[PDB]
DNA sequence: GTGGAAAATCTCTAGCA
DNA sequence: ACTGCTAGAGATTTTCCAC
DNA sequence: GTGGAAAATCTCTAGCA
DNA sequence: ACTGCTAGAGATTTTCCAC
């Protein structure tokens, strides 16, 4: 099941932020949760965010539906 | 070399130039005469 | 023109013209016109048009004290999600902040414990409280708010709650309370249109869920990548992968990437 | 589409509950809470006990999660009606409190209490409590002496048994319970929201006789006529508010 | 459903909870929600984040009085250029605004005067002095710092002019004209790439000349048009035409406009 | 008819409703008990 | 000379704005000034701009190019 | 292109100048110019004069606009080297003083006025005048009685010899001409800026010898070799700088 | 049509009591 | 019935120089 | 593929000492 | 070596509802 445990830890929305943008990103997909850096992917693009940026939840509204 | 012209605190007047020690998202640590400082980028202008 | 510029540099000393005027009266590049003011102290006086952003780790939580009715609010806020504890304190004093960060220890994950560098946030106090709940203490640099700035709008948010239910309550403890109750849990909207309650539940779940299924998936997943040294395989799919190439996370497409 | 065989059969034969399918045979949650409901054979985390503790002649509130374990304790300066008014509006501020039982005391029945929980909602009624009530004793007697006062004591019997403390079915800390406990409460309010939303809607395919929308997929829509879940086209079935 | 409204009204007269909360909760439209959010009176404490713009014209000055060393610097702009005339007055009254504007109008066309209400601007001397001049006067809301919001820029950027020529200049009111001088002749930018000086000089020269132009072109291009009423001709050029319809200007393709 | 609910002058609470007189670009003029004032759009909301 | 009084009231330059943008808008080309708005035509789009929102210059560095 | 030919005729002719031959055949003013620089046979705004006129036991200081008939009259307390370096610091920033005339008084040659000319890149040298002066003195005693002090009548009398005193060429105040002349004097400033800008660009045609570059376009240089201005299409002349 | 420095444009902030 | 702006500092984008 | 109400998204501001 | 944000009010843009 590492498969489905890969897809779990998919399931997830990282709302991010750049280092000049004020404006939180779109809730990309989690790919990868590290002590210091989150990766991601937002529209096919796979990109490495600090953990002082990232938002990580599992909207149940949006989850439930 | 790096000369950094800042605002430190509740001080309208600015200061230096200092020596920029560290550079980073918000934030320059600087030396003014063996004083070492943090300012905030919005406090801050490197040359 | 370079003895052009001599005449640049005593009309810089006398009017400190701008980079343009010197560059139009006395037929400059910009470039030289730009550097006859850069080597000027006096006209150094002004910053970066930017501002920075604050920690939103999971763990880290922003305290500062407000003052409403000459009463003394010691307010902490969950940067992540936006849930907030307040308290009306006696007096703004080091061991009433040190025994709000106790509880606040033991009701929620402090990880870190953001502040400005007010009396009672620097007390020796608070120290021996943050090291025996183990909780690293930030502070912000001298006389710059918007480093708290999240906290700091909390402010503003709690006291427009009070104004609408203190009518409501005859002390302003009780006012505090039914203001912390409404903003946890009846004013929604944010990023999930959660409540800031529903949201740090969520952030600290997902926080559990996530670290429980990557030691899942590390334990199982062991891979070496050895790409164009030997990093540590993550996530291979879509036609890339991503390797930690030594505290180096790196996103490489699936050629020139092999997964020994 | 092409998964809800599988579920059906599951669910007959081990009368499993929704999230099981939803997550093994990945269904919507609305179609799996309408294949357990549909079987007649086949069909609590916001309450909380309050007590007092008398030590040093100092009384402490606790709020124990019964189902967690999960302590909130405090001295407070007597078992007056507004103090305990106090503990109860600052618990419904910080936790999700729907219910709360009390010991028929003189505190715990005044018209101070009684306004506090009618504001913050909470309802109130007259073996968790007594077990962790005697954690809190021993572990404050462990760390009475890393303080000078009873009320820093007990906060910090309360952070050590909320999470210091790791014991359970898996060796999980109080804090971790709850907040799994209080999630899957929201995903349960989230569930029974957009089942609400769309029960209002009647669907009829290829007519037939009306049926009920269980989901309005991008490309798939799932509706039930007579307890069989048919998932259908978008160019088959009409729909109409009502 | 309609009866689910009560209940949100109930949980709004206690907890305030906006439309978000009460839609979500209690399965309300969000036009209801926001209904009911809309019909209380202590969740209405917010304005709409706009910005309006002032006036610009060519004949309007604004005038305030600004504080540096306990002196009183009394700072008029135009508008339109950015063009600034500062003077140090002893203390602010309104005999000394007066004479500073009645020393402006003379230098310069003067049609309008904006100012903030201060004890200084309302003073009946300042009314006679432009009722002589034949200024307008105009007067911002009360405690609207914004309708300045051009001098009260100018207060800054003088400032800072001011404190780098300070120790060049013994007095205050010597480094002030100092700063006037950088302003207007040695600080360039602006719309045309302009200094203050120049850009004043370009607007005050082209009002008189487009005035003097149109002029010409009415007292000879006469014309009555009639498009889909007897309206006047203004411009036609390219196909399209535009009319003076009674103070109503309309552009309209060539097509459906007949010049008579 | 329109309800304003306005910020005067220096004044953080808030006031209305009060009817609505005229609307212009940055500055509504409203009525509030037979008394007559000029609030920007910044501090008046309309409904 | 009505053809080229008409060009010289062209060759001026009306940085205007509108009534929610801050920014100042770009040089058109000032086909008539009255005595309440000036009728303006920014790439080949004919407005009447308010004359409380228009400067109305001669650029002399690029009538002087 | 087309009209430069009518332009140098027109010019030998009638030995006109650059804006007329500018505004008239529609050229580059820098085209125009070098036209007028051709021939030998065809080879002040910022003047200022200042006075001190006594009135009721005050000294005025009176500038005048020589090309205008502009006048700045202000009453000063003494005849002080402060007093009208103050003045000429004032005249500096509000309008363009290039250098000024005085009468060699002791008011006009003291160290102070000498300091605040050179700040000020003011350069000191020792019929409009007097004529402008009467104006004054008679408009000050006209309107005097119209204000208590001599500063008020001062100022009233200037802003009416400036704006409402209408005698001329065609009728125009002094304001009117002072902001022409000195739009004037910005063209010229911008002519002399772009004419200096160009003058190091070296343009080979066709090669043949060097040329003088006189304006380059979207699609047409004009440039000039040997007293003879003619346009070349982009793609057969080269620009160099030296 | 191609790259590289350079000029224009755009975005954004402190301070004006 | 009246109204935020200015000037500077980086960053990004065109644009002209040379093939 | 076409319009209309509605929901989502984006822009922007006051106030936090 | 550290750092502006938040919640609300209008306006604009998709988007689904019905053919
Ligand atoms: C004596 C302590 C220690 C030293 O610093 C002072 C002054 N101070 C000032 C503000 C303040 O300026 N608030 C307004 C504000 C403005 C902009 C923004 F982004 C955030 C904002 F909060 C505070 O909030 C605050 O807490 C303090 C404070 O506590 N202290
Ligand atoms: C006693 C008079 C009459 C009644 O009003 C007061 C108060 N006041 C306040 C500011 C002021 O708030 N300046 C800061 C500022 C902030 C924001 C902005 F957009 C512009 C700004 F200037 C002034 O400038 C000012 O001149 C006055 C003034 O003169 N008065
Ligand atoms: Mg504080
Ligand atoms: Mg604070
Ligand atoms: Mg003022
Ligand atoms: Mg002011
Ligand atoms: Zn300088
Ligand atoms: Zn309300």
């Amino acid at each position: 099941e590492l498969q489905k445990q890969i897809t779990k830890i998919q399931n997830f929305r990282v709302y991010y932020r750049d280092s000049r943008d004020p404006v939180w990103k779109g809730p990309a997909k989690l790919l990868w949760k590290g002590e210091g850096a989150v990766v991601i992917q937002d529209n096919s693009d796979i990109k490495v965010v600090p953990r002082r940026k990232a938002k990580i939840i599992r909207d149940y509204g949006k989850q439930m539906a | 070399n790096f000369r950094v012209y800042y605002r430190d605190s509740r001080d309208p007047v600015w200061k230096g130039p200092a020596k920029l020690l560290w550079k980073g998202e918000g934030a320059v640590v600087i030396q003014d005469n063996s004083d070492i400082k943090v300012v905030p980028r919005r406090k801050a202008k490197i040359i | 023109f370079l003895d052009g510029i001599d005449k640049a540099q005593e009309e810089h000393e006398k009017y400190h013209s701008n980079w343009r005027a010197m560059a139009s009266d006395f037929n400059l590049p910009p470039v030289v016109a730009k550097e006859i003011v850069a080597s000027c102290d006096k006209c150094q006086l002004k910053g970066e048009a930017m501002h920075g952003q604050v920690d939103c780790s999971p763990g880290i939580w922003q305290l500062d004290c407000t003052h409403l009715e000459g009463k003394v609010i010691l307010v902490a806020v969950h940067v992540a999600s936006g849930y907030i504890e307040a308290e009306v304190i006696p007096a703004e004093t080091g061991q009433e902040t040190a025994y709000f960060l106790l509880k606040l220890a033991g009701r929620w994950p402090v990880k870190t414990v953001h502040t400005d560098n007010g009396s009672n946030f620097t007390s020796t106090t608070v120290k021996a409280a943050c090291w025996w709940a183990g909780i690293k203490q930030e502070f912000g640099i001298p006389y710059n708010p918007q480093s708290q700035g999240v906290i700091e709008s909390m402010n503003k948010e709690l006291k427009k709650i009070i104004g609408q239910v203190r009518d409501q309550a005859e002390h302003l403890k009780t006012a505090v309370q039914m203001a912390v109750f409404i903003h946890n849990f009846k004013r929604k909207g944010g990023i999930g249109g959660y409540s800031a309650g529903e949201r740090i539940v969520d952030i600290i779940a997902t926080d559990i869920q996530t670290k429980e299924l990557q030691k899942q998936i590390t334990k199982i997943q062991n891979f070496r990548v050895y790409y164009r040294g030997p990093a540590k395989l993550l996530w291979k799919g879509e036609g890339a992968v991503v390797i930690q190439d030594n505290s180096d996370i790196k996103v490489v497409p699936r050629r020139k990437a092999k997964i020994i």
